[PDB]
């Protein structure tokens, strides 16, 4: 019914496909960043995962923030001592965009262990707004995922949570996910989740909507499968800890499949 | 932001929201007449307001002849300036200037057709307006009407998640919001446009409640108190009460007497209780009511 906007879902999907390309970060920004690394960004994003669970933020908010950070770092060189200030202003802006009840600025200053002042956060907020030119309505993995979920027959909450979990893992590692569009990571996450839980595959109905086949998804699928296998060992663990919660059907406890047959 | 305040000449105040004032201004170099919205910053000491972040982000992406145009944004540390295209009046002031004249049917039909165009464009770009009312609809001398005041708008996902409950001016608020439904969708903007449609014909608000329960009661007394048959799930809704008086649906020709059969058909479908059965802006564009539609200039 109307909550799935039958008369607009196609128009919206098409429009998001266009926008994700305009909201895409530069795949090779870390090499041009003298003083920060993929590893530091991993720490930042993992932290943001924890900030979101402490303030009970939407996942969409987390994804937006990451988008803002990646786009910011695509044009703005940042010292490692300031990476957290960027991330905090990002999370503030995403919250104001997406949350019914955003945390106050004070709450954002608090989560930084007084590393930064309120004045610094608000000034960075302005800076990030300038750099993004107020272009904040960015498509996320989640926005694609929730549409793909409508093609399950029947709906499975384990599939849905597991797909969300995998999509979130991908936020952590610029290499290799900065090279893939949200719509494609969502597609890979959805197939991997579906395959893991029910043994089924990316459905023809989603081939009809996306134009994506297992063939076009294969590169991202191979990456995401490795990420899933190696996730217990990864230096960053906040997403796994989060996805133990029954809110998310404890999906981080599911075993990855050993092979994909793809 | 090719904008810079120096090139604007103030003309007169034209409006004030919570987050500032609007002035008619004139671009000294091009001649263009604009509306400048000043957003005051840190007046809450919380940075750039969420309303402004949403209005700018969404209005930058929404380029439609029936959606107000954000021409530029001036970003100063202490002040944010939004540069809009200027329109001479809102629909509330025109309906009030049209007191004892009425609005001619071709003009009502033109305005409703354009409103639905602008709204469909919003919904196709995953934007809910969530404050359609005559005050927020701008008209020009060429016969255009445009959705304005995106201060409560929101980018939605598919399917929708739970969003803010305190949405839509009361007289224009859909029953599903009044009943505290977990989810609401594009249908809430159509409800608003339905109320507006009726109001263009009569020049009086269709459901002028003075409280949430009075708003519902007035709706129920016009359209009948909804049951499981007309609206499955209604009796389970958070703020549904079994004790609700059960009013009969009055024949729809009595709700807006001067309206013709096509108009009544269209109106009925905009004010359908069940949000799933309520017509979409996209489908409404094809309704027979509009068969003979044109775009005349306003009569005043
Ligand atoms: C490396 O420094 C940090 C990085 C992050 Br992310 C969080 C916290 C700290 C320590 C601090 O901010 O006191
Ligand atoms: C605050 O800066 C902007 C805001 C808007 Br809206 C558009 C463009 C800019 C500068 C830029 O394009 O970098
Ligand atoms: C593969 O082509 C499309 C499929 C859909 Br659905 C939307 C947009 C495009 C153009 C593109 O994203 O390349
Ligand atoms: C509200 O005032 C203005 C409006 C515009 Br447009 C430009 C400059 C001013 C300053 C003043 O003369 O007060
Ligand atoms: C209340 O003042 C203004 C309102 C608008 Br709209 C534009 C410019 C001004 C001058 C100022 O920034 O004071
Ligand atoms: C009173 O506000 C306006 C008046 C005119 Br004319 C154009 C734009 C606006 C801003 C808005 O639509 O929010």
């Amino acid at each position: 019914g109307v909550n799935e906007v039958p008369d607009y879902h196609e128009d919206i999907h098409t429009y998001l496909r266009e926008m994700e390309v305009k909201c895409k970060p530069k795949v090779g920004y870390m090499k041009k960043q003298p003083d920060i690394t993929n590893s530091m960004r991993a720490i930042l994003v993992d932290w943001l995962v924890e900030v979101g669970e402490e303030y009970k933020l939407q996942n969409e908010t987390l994804h937006l923030a990451v988008n803002y950070i990646d786009r910011f770092l695509s044009s703005m060189s940042v010292l490692r001592g300031k990476l957290q200030l960027v991330g905090t202003a990002a999370m503030l802006l995403a919250s104001k965009f997406e949350e019914i009840y955003p945390p106050e600025v004070a709450e954002f200053v608090y989560i930084t262990d007084d590393t930064y002042t309120k004045k610094q956060v608000l000034r960075m907020e302005h800076l990030v707004l300038k750099v993004l030119a107020f272009d904040l309505a960015a498509p996320t993995i989640n926005q694609f995922l929730t549409q793909y979920f409508l093609h399950q027959q029947p709906a499975n909450c384990k599939v849905e949570s597991l797909a969300m979990f995998l999509g979130e893992l991908s936020l952590i590692d610029a290499d290799p996910y900065l090279k893939y569009l949200p719509s494609v990571i969502a597609a890979a996450a959805f197939h991997l989740a579906l395959y893991t839980v029910t043994g089924q595959s990316w459905p023809e109905s989603l081939v009809q909507k996306t134009g994506y086949t297992l063939e076009t998804l294969k590169p991202c699928l191979l990456d995401l499968h490795q990420t899933y296998l190696r996730a217990p060992q990864h230096a960053q663990q906040s997403i796994r800890e989060k996805y133990k919660n029954s809110k998310y059907h404890g999906v981080s406890l599911l075993n990855p499949p050993e092979t994909l047959n793809v | 932001g090719p904008g810079s305040m120096e090139n604007f000449q103030k003309v007169e105040k034209i409006g004030e929201g919570t987050y500032g004032v609007v002035y008619k201004a004139r671009n000294k170099l091009t001649g263009e007449v604009v509306a400048l919205k000043k957003i005051r910053l840190d007046t809450e000491t919380e940075g750039v307001p969420s309303t402004a972040i949403r209005e700018i982000s969404l209005l930058k992406e929404l380029n439609h002849p029936n959606i107000v145009k954000l021409l530029d944004v001036i970003h100063t540390e202490n002040k944010l300036y939004l540069v809009f295209e200027f329109l001479h009046q809102d629909l509330k002031k025109f309906m009030d200037a049209s007191a004892l004249t009425g609005i001619p049917l071709p003009l009502i039909k033109s305005y409703l057709f354009q409103l639905l165009q602008g709204l469909a464009f919003c919904h196709s770009h995953r934007v809910l307006h969530r404050d359609l009312k005559p005050q927020n609809l701008l008209i020009n001398t060429e016969g255009a009407i445009k959705l304005a005041d995106f201060g409560l708008a929101r980018a939605f996902g598919v399917p929708v998640r739970t969003y803010t409950h305190e949405v839509v001016t009361l007289w224009y608020r859909a029953p599903e919001i009044l009943l505290g439904c977990k989810y609401y969708s594009t249908a809430v903007d159509i409800w608003s446009l339905g109320c507006i449609f009726a109001e263009m014909v009569t020049r009086r608000a269709l459901f002028p409640g003075d409280s949430e329960i009075d708003q519902l009661f007035r709706i129920f007394r016009t359209l009948g108190t909804p049951d499981e048959v007309v609206w499955p799930g209604v009796t389970s809704m958070p703020d549904y009460k079994p004790s609700f008086p059960k009013w009969a649906r009055q024949d729809f020709s009595k709700v807006v007497p001067p309206l013709d059969e096509d108009g009544r058909s269209l109106l009925s479908q905009m004010l359908h209780y069940d949000p799933n059965k309520r017509i979409s802006a996209k489908a409404a564009l094809a309704h027979p009511f509009f068969q003979d539609v044109t775009k005349p200039v306003p009569h005043l």
